[PDB]
C-alpha cells in the first residue's frame, strides 16, 4: 500500500480557528520582575530649576 | 467551499403544528452548523450551535439534530412569534463560512 | 447590553473605493475577533471576512480575495472594512458580526443593525 | 489571614442598576487578579467577570457580556462589578474571589462569605 | 462553553469507606481541573488544581487523577468531617471556566 | 485585485543555481499555500512544488527532486524557488501560483504574469 | 504519477457551435479533475473544478461532466472570445498534480 | 565585606506574633531589593518573600499570604519581617538575602546568617 | 508554582572524579536557574545563574548547562572542598521562586 | 521698562581671554534669574549658561564647560561671563537673557540687544 | 541634550493667510516648549509658553497647540507685520537648553 | 578646558586600604555626575561607581559592592574614592570621568589620565 | 549585568579604506551604546552616543548604527590618526555599566 504521503493534503490556513482572546492568561503581576533601582539614572541635576528668588 | 442546501425552500404551516426543516451539506462538517432565524427588516439572531445545542435564552420549543451531511432543526409546536426565515450556517474546519438559502415559514 | 452600529455606505460608481464601519458600544472589543457578514438582495446569505482579537491574523472569502481589506482598532471600540474595485455583485447589506467566543464554534451572537451599500450607475 | 468581605446587595426590580464591593484585608491587592464567582439558587456554581492586576484585561461569561463591568482600583484594597439590565436569572449569591496565582492555573482559594442580590417584582 | 458534567448526582456512604467521583468533559481539557467542596452555609474551598495535585493544607486522604474527559476525585477513607457538595471546575485555556452541578454526600 | 510578478529570470548555463521570487502584492499571503508551475516551449504545463501556509511541508514533482528547493517568506510577502544542477530540460517559462484555499481541490487561480529561464550555453 | 491524456489534440469550429473536450486518466481520479484556458501570451485561467462545478466569474456557457477516468468539458455556444489553449488537470489524493496536452480551438 | 545579621527570633506560641530584623552594614541598602529565605529542617529551602528598592512593590509565597508582613526603612539601614498567626510549619531557620542585581536574575549572592525561629508548646 | 526535582538525592564520590548533577522542571522555565552550595551549618552560596554561567569568585571547575526542562550541573574534578549540598533553584517570570530538594555529595 | 544694555566686546585671537557684561537697567536684579545665549552667524542659537539669583550654582553647556565662567554682582546692577581658551566655533553675537519667572518655565521675556565678539587672527 | 527640528524650514506666503509651523523633538518634552519671534536686527520675542500659554502682549492671532513629540505654531491670519524667524525651543527638565533650526514667513 | 587630576595611588599589600583622590579644575563639579572606571592589565574597562551630583544616591558594580565607598565633597572640587579589603583582581589603573550630562545618556566625555594601584606583596 | 562582545578582536587594515567595527550585546540594550577610541597612553574618549549620534568634535567619516543587539560603527575613510583600541559600551536602564574587550586596528 502506498507508503509515502499525501502530497494534495489542504496545505492552506485553517479560517476556522479560534479568534479569540484567551479568557484563562496568567492574571497577575510578575513576582520576578526587576526590584532594584536604575542604576542609570540620571545623576546630574536640573539646570531649569526656578532661577528666581 | 462547501455549499449548503436546506430543504424545503418554503414551508407553509399553523399554529400547534410541528415542522422539521433540513439542510445538506456537500461534503462532511461533522457536528459544526448552526442554525439562525431572521425575522423581516431584522438581522438574523442565533439558535441552534454545534448542531444540536440549544443557545442561551431560545425557548427550547427548538431541537436540533443530524451529523455528516443531513440536519434537521425541529420545532415542537410552531407559535405565532416563530415565523420568519431559517438559514443553517456552517463552520467546518479548514474550510470558509457559508450559508443556505433560507427557507421560510408561512402562515396557513 | 451590546449593540453594533455601522455606517459609511451610500452610493459608489464601480471600481471607487468605500470604508465601513462598526463602532461597538458596552462590548470588551478587544477580547473578541469579528466577521463581517453581508446579505445580498436576493436574501442570500455571504460570509465576507474575519479579523483575530489583536489583528495579528485575517481571513477573507475568496469572493472579496485582494479587493477587501478589514482593520481592527481596538482604541476607538471600533472596527473598519475598507472596499476597494467593487461591482455589481458588492450591492448588499452589510452586517457587523461578533464571534461567540467559543473553543471551536464559529458562530455570531450580536450582530449590528446593518449599513446599505450600492455599486450602480 | 486574608478574609474577603463583600457587600452592597439588596432587592432590585429588573432593569434596575445595582453596585457590589469586595473591600479586601491583609491581602497584596494590586499583585493578584480577581474574579467574582455566582451560584445559583439551585446550587450551581456560575463564573462571572475576571479583571488582572492593573486592570488591562477583562473576560466576562457570554452570560453577563455588555451588562456587567468590574473594576479594580489598587488605592482602596477594593473590587467593583456593577450591574446593569438585569433580570430574573441573575438572583443568585455573589461570592468574590482571588485568583491562586500560579502560572497557568486558573483557581480560587480565598474566596468570599457571599452578598445576595434579589431580582424580582 | 465546555460543559462540566460530573457523576453520579448524589452518593451516599458511611464514614470509614472510600467513594469516587468522576467528572466528564464535553470535549478535551487537558488536565487543567480543579475540585471544591461546599460546606452548607459556607463558601467552598480550594481542594485539587491540575487534577492531580493536593492544595496546600488539604488531608491527604483526598485523591485526584484522570486526564483528557476522564477524571476522578477519590477518598482514601470517609470521615466524619467530609460529607459536603463536590464540584469539578476546569479552567482551559481559550475557554471560559465553567462548574458542575455538584455532587452531595449523605449520611448512611 | 491580487497580482503576482515574479522575477529572477534569464540565462544560466547547466548546473549552475539560479533564484527566482514571486512578491505578492494586496493578497493575504501569508494565509495560503502556494504552487510553482512551469510551462514548456512545447506549450506542455508541469507542476513543480508547493509548500504550505508556514512552510511546515514542502512537495516536489519527481522531476525535480533533490535539485529544487522551494522556501517562504511571509513577513516580506514573497516565494522563493532555488534551483540547483540545473538542465536542458528546464528551460520553460516558471509560473507562480497561488492555492484557490477550498477543503480538497488543489486548483491554482490567481496565476503569476511568467518569468522565462534559459539552460543553454 | 498519473499522465492525463486530453482528446483529440484539435477542433476547428466556427462561432455559435457545441465543442466537447475530453480528458482520459489512466487511471481512476474520482472527481478531482480542473480545466484550465490558456489565451496565448497569458497565464491559463480556471474554468472547471470538481469536474462539475463552475469557478465563481466564469460564463455559465461552460459545462463539464464525468467521474472516474472519462471527463468531458462542454462549450455550449461557441463565442468569438472562447478561442484558447484547453488543459485538464486533476489533484488526486496521494498523487501529484499533472497536465493533459492542451486541446486547441482554430476558426473555422 | 557585606554581612547581614537578623535578630528577633525565639520561640513563641502558635498564633503569636514575633518580629524579625535584618539590620545591614556596608551594603547600599536602599539600591537593592532584598528576600527572605526559609529553610525548614528537614533541609529544604523555601522562598518567603521580596520587596522592591523603594518598597513599592510586596510578593509573598502562597503558603505566607496574609500572615506575613514584610518592609523596608532605608534610613537606619535594616529591613524587618512581622509574623502573624504562625503555625508549626514556620518552625525554620530564616535567612536574609540581597538580590544579585540583574536586569532579569532573581538570585542570591549575599546571604545572611540566619536567625532561629520556634513555635511549639 | 513550579515543583523543583533534583536527581540523585544522594550520590557519594571520590576525590578527582566527574560528578553531575541534574534538576526536572515540571514544565518549561527558559533558562532561568540558579544552583546553591551549602555546606553544613553555613548559608548557601552561588555557583551558576541563567543556567549556564559561572559566577564571580566561584572556581571554572563547576559547570551547568541545559535548557527547557532539562539542566545539568557538572563537575569537572570533584576536590575535598566541593562535598556539601548542592540546591536547583528556579525564577520563572510570572512564577513563584521553588528550590529543589537538594543533592548531597559523600566522600567515599 | 526694563532694558539690558551688553558690552566689552571687541575681536580677539584664539586661546585668549574676554569679559562680557550686561549691566541691567530698571530691573530687580538681585531676586531674579539670569540667561546666557549665543546665537552663531548661522542664525543658530545655543544656550550658554544661567545663574541663580543669589548665584549659589553654575550651570553651563557642554560646549562651554570649562571654558566660559559666568559671575553675579547685584549690587551694581550687572552680569558678567568671562570666557578664556576661545576658537573659531565661538564666533557670535553675544545676548545677555532674562527669564520670565514662572515656578516651571525656562523662558525669555527681556531680550539682550547683543554684542559681537570675533575669534580671528 | 534634545534636538528639535521645526518644518518647514521656510514657509512664503501672502498677507491673511494661515501658516502652521512645527516643532519636533528628538524625544518627549511634554508641553516645556516655547516659541519665538525674531525680526531682523532684533532680538528674539517670545510668542508661547507652555506651548499653549499666549505671553501678555501677544497678539491673539498666535496659537501654539501640541504635545510630547509633536507640537504646532499657528497663526489665524497672516498679517503684514508677522514677517520674521520664528523658533521653538524647550525646557524639559534634566535637560539642557537647546535651540531649533527655524522657519521664515516670506512675503508672497 | 576641563581637566581631571586624579591621585591617592600606590603599591598595597591584599586587605589593606587606600585613598583616591579626583581633584577637578574648571569643572562644575556640583551640577555633573562622576564615575570610576577600571582598566584592567588585560586591556579591559570595568566600570566601579557612580555618585549623583549632590550624594543622594549612590551605585557600585557588583564585583566592588561593598569594599568600595565614593564620597563626593562639592566644597573643594574633589572626587573621592575610599578602597578596602582588596585582592589582586583590583590591580589596576584607575580612571576618573564625568558623565556627560543627558537626559537618559551615561557617556564619559572628559576622561582623567588615571592613578595606577598596585596589589602585591 | 550584560556581556558586551565586539568582534572582530583585532582587524588590519590601510589608510583610505572603509572598516566597520560592531559589537554584539548578549541581550537587548534597545539604542543606549556608546562608543570609545582608545589611543595608547590615553584615556578613551567618546564618538558615538544613542548608538547613532556623532558627539561635538568627532569627525564625520566616524559613524554609528544598529539596534536591539546588533550595532554597527563604521569608518568612512580609515586616517593614519585613527589607528587605536575601540570600545563597545552600553548604559542600558535598569542595568549596569560594562564595556567590550577592545578591538585592536593595525597599520597594513
Amino acid at each position: 500500500a502506498n507508503p509515502n504521503a499525501n502530497p494534495n493534503a489542504n496545505p492552506n490556513a485553517n479560517p476556522n480557528a479560534n479568534p479569540n482572546a484567551n479568557p484563562n492568561a496568567n492574571p497577575n503581576a510578575n513576582p520576578n520582575a526587576n526590584p532594584n533601582a536604575n542604576p542609570n539614572a540620571n545623576p546630574n541635576a536640573n539646570p531649569n530649576a526656578n532661577p528666581n528668588a | 467551499d462547501i455549499q449548503m442546501t436546506q430543504s424545503p425552500s418554503t414551508l407553509s404551516a399553523s399554529v400547534g403544528d410541528r415542522v422539521t426543516i433540513t439542510c445538506r451539506a456537500s461534503q462532511s462538517v461533522s457536528t459544526s452548523l448552526a442554525w439562525y432565524q431572521q425575522k423581516p427588516g431584522k438581522a438574523p439572531n442565533l439558535l441552534i450551535y454545534q448542531a444540536s445545542t440549544l443557545y442561551r435564552g431560545v425557548p427550547s420549543r427548538f431541537s436540533g439534530s443530524g451529523s455528516g451531511t443531513e440536519f434537521t432543526l425541529t420545532i415542537g409546536s410552531l407559535q405565532p412569534d416563530d415565523f420568519a426565515t431559517y438559514y443553517c450556517q456552517h463552520y467546518n474546519s479548514y474550510s470558509r463560512i457559508t450559508f443556505g438559502q433560507g427557507t421560510r415559514l408561512e402562515i396557513k | 447590553q451590546v449593540q453594533l452600529v455601522e455606517s459609511g455606505g451610500g452610493v459608489v460608481q464601480p471600481g471607487r473605493s468605500l470604508r465601513l464601519s462598526c463602532a461597538a458600544s458596552r462590548l470588551t472589543f478587544r477580547n473578541f475577533g469579528m466577521h463581517w457578514v453581508r446579505q445580498t438582495p436576493g436574501k442570500g446569505l455571504e460570509w465576507v471576512a474575519v479579523i483575530w482579537h489583536d489583528g495579528s491574523n485575517k481571513f477573507y472569502a475568496d469572493s472579496v480575495e485582494g479587493r477587501f481589506t478589514i482593520s481592527r482598532d481596538n482604541s476607538k471600540n471600533t472596527l473598519y472594512l475598507q472596499m476597494n474595485s467593487l461591482r455589481d455583485e458588492d450591492t448588499a447589506i452589510y452586517y457587523c458580526a461578533k464571534d461567540w467566543g467559543g473553543a471551536s464554534d464559529r458562530v455570531f451572537d450580536y450582530w449590528g443593525r446593518g449599513t446599505l451599500v450600492i455599486v450602480s450607475s
